[PDB]
DNA sequence: TGCCCCCCCTTCGGTGCTTTGCACCGAAGGGGGGG
């Protein structure tokens, strides 16, 4: 237990303790619970409570290992909900490539650290909980928590934000040693030789032990490589530990799930990784144990990325003296992938950017999406933003940001040839068409009814109207724009009413959620030119008048 | 010196805001300055038992070279309570906006002499980051009166008009208009005779304990019509679905004339002879466009809202209003950067200078109205703002149906 | 039969529009990883 000034805490207002009843359990557990609990009391951790104290949490038995030894943990389910809010000060997960390198390199974990954390001493009754007795012989063994206990919501956030005040005399001591906290676990790197750093070391130690927190050999790590965060961390690069990734015959929902999260995680150093056909098979699932036949796109990324983990990769480290460098491709049907470096085939890490935002997209959309992950990636990690090597060239990139209405931007960047490039699919033309024909087009549908007409008429005299079922108003226009496209030649100009369907296609998309939209998009891309004109409806206007007339 | 007691609006509790990345050097910028402040007593490192927390950055403005800390107080200063409701508030004067020039000074650092509400603090708190989350967040809050904290100018309403006093009677036909941490300050002097009241002022304040701006120049952008000698299809389908748009906002505009000349299934391309009575009813037309709006007159108890298009080569257009079609104000502006490479940069001065001009004008900023992804403004519009106030805003996708401002 | 954090992919439900469905966005469901 640390001599450390508790930290107070309150339950929210209104809201007493819990008084949930012990769920009774084996002779078995409730001896080992007792066991379990005169070991804490003689340390301190717990006190004996009697009836006095009203308030009570279920404690359960639980196996800790293959060993069989038993484990205690408390359910505080309910007295978190009761307990006030707090302000995590975890704020991200530290990543091995936004470390430098170092001379000399220390791997310390700190033990029990939960258990060395004094309670705020007027909260401590409401962490009752009762060790029942076999058919009730007893009332039970009641203990209530002194130090934070596993499971109670505030006890992360308060052993951290101790564990930071701490070390905060140890670290202003020593500027020129890094120390990476995260929980109970220290990375202490540093430039002295090994003799001066060790010094350095079992100082820190020692400063740790007078506030009561110590540190086992078996979790000081003296040697690369070092097991940390996940990663091993050799002298001039890192590793990921292991990925195993399921292998079945027959698939459930959960399995995909499972699999697509490993690979999520790989992807952070395996340049390539996909799970677009993967998740795919996750979706409009309705059960975890449901058994889900993988479809041949998913059986081939799936061995693609297969392929990619059996060969060995690695990370290097941060250099600061130099440029960081983010270079993106593309893969296809909205994904991307990334690598960071700063020297040539020297990968700080590697990602991946697949979400699709909006119902319609475009690549250079997404483009600038998979810019902005990057962007802000890299000042979680390193703390400034790369220089961008993109697969657009600067003629694209100018004529979508001269013809898009909404800013837009992406920092110094280089064009890099790697095929298949970003580029607009097509180009509204900004004039009317000379010897193209016009198209006055209109669509609409009975709100009611689920029934609607597309059609149009032609400065050439053509006309059409088309009857259609289960529709929508936006959905006609659309439709109407459609037959449009479908009947016209290679130069067209159309003038719609719908300033929805405008919206849409002048922010020039090339895919869609919409089948509909899809459908457009590929006319739109086999045209030469298209003029696309909005004029209001119902003002008995030129085509306009005759086109909404015609479908009623 | 006893505080004035304060609280949150019935029924709300306070900011619970995450923390964004910040750079290497605005961090190190934090740090230095809050340690400062720690050891001077004006905030005091707190833990998670404070569950409230608004983010935090800097800002470097482009001719001070010094980081100033920025707290984003926006959602603590919605939910705190009205002063106006108190008594304690800052009569906007007219007669700035028709001042030669007007300097702003940043005096937030006078708000620091003066205690908060020991039941207060606890809203104030916010967490530095650490770059690769190298140790956990740093939290603080304050025991003063906080920057961009709207309570703030409100309590020190009583002790600024004190120190100003001298000078303003000394000065009559100056004027000066407190805004959150900002002085407003201008008057009809040259600049460089208007500057060094500016500096004779600086020392004033600075002894018991910035940009230039010119209202004059704040012209008005009319919708204009298109001039030619011949006309298309196209051409008068354009002008009648633009007047027709102009309709909702002016009074008494026609498109029946110049709308009957397009009768029939006709070409894009083709052009159609303006009749007389189509000139008539365009020349008519084009100068109700001339003069501004007759009924449209500002409403203080009503909040202000300002939209902006990218217009192209630099431009920006943008209409402050209150209700719908009832423009107070239509302007456009111009980039002078000489880069002109960068949308996002110019959209964030846009809106600076935006919201300057209705704190002149109103003595507040409009909620805005982004033509702009949430995602692309917030990837990178801190890189550029200098105000020591933040507007409300929000964003927007709406594509120009007719080119109405230009 | 517990806690806290970051990430991705899917689903759902609230909001505002001078709409009647649509697009957006944040929260919550699953998964990965850390302690
Ligand atoms: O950009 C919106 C984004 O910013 C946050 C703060 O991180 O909200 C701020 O901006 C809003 C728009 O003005 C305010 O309503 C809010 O009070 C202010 O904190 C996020 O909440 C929001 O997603």
């Amino acid at each position: 237990i640390s001599p450390i000034e508790t930290v107070p805490v309150k339950l929210k207002p209104g809201m007493d303790g819990p008084k949930v009843k012990q769920w009774p359990l084996t002779e078995e557990k409730i001896k080992a619970l007792v066991e379990i609990c005169t070991e804490m009391e003689k340390e301190g951790k717990i006190s004996k409570i009697g009836p006095e104290n009203p308030y009570n949490t279920p404690v359960f038995a639980i196996k800790k290992k293959d060993s069989t030894k038993w484990r205690k943990l408390v359910d505080f389910r309910e007295l978190n909900k009761r307990t006030q809010d707090f302000w995590e000060v975890q704020l991200g997960i530290p990543h091995p490539a936004g470390l430098k390198q170092k001379k000399s390199v220390t791997v310390l974990d700190v033990g029990d650290a939960f258990y060395s954390v004094p309670l705020d001493k007027d909260f401590r009754k409401y962490t009752a909980f009762t060790i029942p007795s076999i058919n009730n012989e007893t009332p039970g063994i009641r203990y209530q928590y002194n130090v934070l206990p596993m499971g109670w919501k505030g006890s992360p956030a308060i052993m951290q934000s101790s564990m930071t005040k701490i070390l905060e005399p140890f670290r202003k001591q020593n500027p020129d040693i890094v120390i990476y906290q995260y929980v109970d676990d220290l990375y202490v790197g540093s430039d002295l030789e090994i003799g001066q750093h060790r010094t350095k070391i079992e100082e820190l130690r020692q400063h740790l032990l007078r506030w009561g927190f110590t540190t086992p050999d078996k979790k000081h790590q003296k040697e690369p490589p070092f097991l940390w965060m996940g990663y091993e961390l050799h002298p001039d690069k890192w590793t990921v530990q292991p990925i195993v990734l399921p292998e079945k015959d027959s698939w459930t929902v959960n399995d995909i799930q499972k699999l697509v999260g490993k690979l999520n995680w790989a992807s952070q150093i395996y340049a390539g990784i996909k799970v677009r056909q993967l998740s795919k098979l996750l979706r409009g699932t309705k059960a975890l144990t449901e058994v889900v036949p993988l479809t041949e796109e998913a059986e081939l990324e799936l061995a693609e990325n297969r392929e990619i983990l059996k060969e060995p990769v690695h990370g290097v480290y941060y250099d600061p003296s130099k440029d960081l460098i983010a270079e993106i491709q593309k893969q296809g049907q909205g994904q991307w992938t990334y690598q960071i470096y700063q020297e040539p085939f020297k990968n700080l890490k590697t990602g991946k950017y697949a979400r699709m935002k909006g119902a319609h997209t475009n690549d250079v959309k997404q483009l600038t999406e998979a810019v902005q992950k990057i962007a802000t990636e890299s000042i979680v990690i390193w703390g400034k933003t790369p220089k961008f090597k993109l697969p657009i060239q600067k003629e694209t990139w100018e004529a979508w940001w001269t013809e898009y209405w909404q800013a837009t931007w992406i920092p110094e960047w280089e064009f890099v040839n790697t095929p298949p490039l970003v580029k607009l699919w097509y180009q509204l033309e900004k004039e009317p068409i000379i010897g193209a024909e016009t198209f006055y087009v209109d669509g609409a549908a009975n709100r009611e009814t689920k029934l609607g007409k597309a059609g149009y008429v032609t400065d050439r005299g053509r006309q059409k109207v088309v009857p259609l079922t289960d529709t929508t108003n936006q959905k006609t226009e659309l439709q109407a724009i459609h037959l449009a496209l479908q009947d016209s030649g290679l130069e067209v100009n159309i003038v719609t009413d719908s300033q929805y369907a405008l919206g849409i296609i002048q922010a020039q998309p090339d895919k869609s959620e919409s089948e509909l939209v899809s459908q457009i998009i590929e006319q739109l891309i086999k045209k030469e030119k298209v003029y696309l004109a909005w004029v209001p409806a119902h003002k008995g206007i030129g085509g306009n008048e005759q086109v909404d007339k015609l479908v009623s | 010196i006893e505080t004035v007691p304060v609280k949150l609006k019935p029924g709300m509790d306070g900011p619970k805001v995450k923390q964004w990345p910040l750079t290497e050097e605005k961090i190190k910028a934090l740090v230095e300055i809050c340690t400062e402040m720690e050891k001077e007593g004006k905030i005091s490192k707190i833990g998670p038992e404070n569950p409230y927390n608004t983010p935090v950055f800097a800002i470097k403005k482009k001719d001070s070279t010094k980081w100033r800390k920025l707290v984003d107080f926006r959602e603590l200063n919605k939910r705190t309570q009205d002063f106006w409701e108190v008594q304690l508030g800052i009569p906007h004067p007219a007669g700035l906006k028709q001042k030669k020039s007007v300097t702003v000074l940043d005096v937030g650092d006078a708000y620091f002499s003066v205690p908060l509400d020991k039941d207060f603090r606890k809203y104030t708190a916010f967490t530095i980051p650490s770059i690769n989350n190298e140790t956990p967040g740093i939290r603080y809050q304050y025991n003063v009166l906080p920057q961009g904290w709207k309570g703030s100018p409100a309590i020190f309403q009583s002790s600024m008009t004190k120190i100003l006093e001298p000078f303003r009677k000394q000065n009559p036909d100056i004027v000066i208009y407190q805004y959150m941490d900002d002085l407003y300050v201008g008057s009809d002097l040259e600049i460089g005779q208007h500057r060094t009241k500016i500096e004779e002022l600086r020392q004033h304040l600075l002894r018991w304990g910035g940009y230039e701006l010119h209202p004059d120049k704040w012209t008005v952008q009319p919708i204009v019509l298109p001039e030619k000698d011949s006309w298309t299809v196209n051409d008068i389908q354009k002008l009648v679905g633009k007047l027709n748009w102009a309709s909702q906002i002016y009074a008494g505009i026609k498109v029946r004339q110049l709308s009957k000349l397009l009768r029939g299934t006709k070409a894009l391309t083709e052009v159609v002879p303006l009749t007389e009575e189509a000139e008539l009813e365009l020349a008519e037309n084009r100068e109700i466009l001339k003069e501004p709006v007759h009924g449209v007159y500002y409403d203080p108890s009503k909040d202000l809202i300002a939209e902006i298009q990218k217009q192209g080569q630099g431009q920006w257009t943008y209409q402050i209003y209150q209700e719908p079609f009832k423009n107070l104000k239509t302007g456009k502006y111009a980039r002078m950067k000489g880069a002109h490479t960068n949308d996002v940069k110019q959209l964030t001065e846009a809106v600076q200078k935006i919201a300057t001009e209705s704190i002149v004008i109103w003595g507040k900023t409009p909620k805005f109205k982004l033509p702009i992804q949430k995602e692309t403004w917030e990837a990178w519009w801190t890189e550029y703002w200098q105000a020591t106030w933040i507007p409300e805003w929000e964003f927007v996708n709406t594509p120009p149906l007719v080119k109405l401002w230009y």
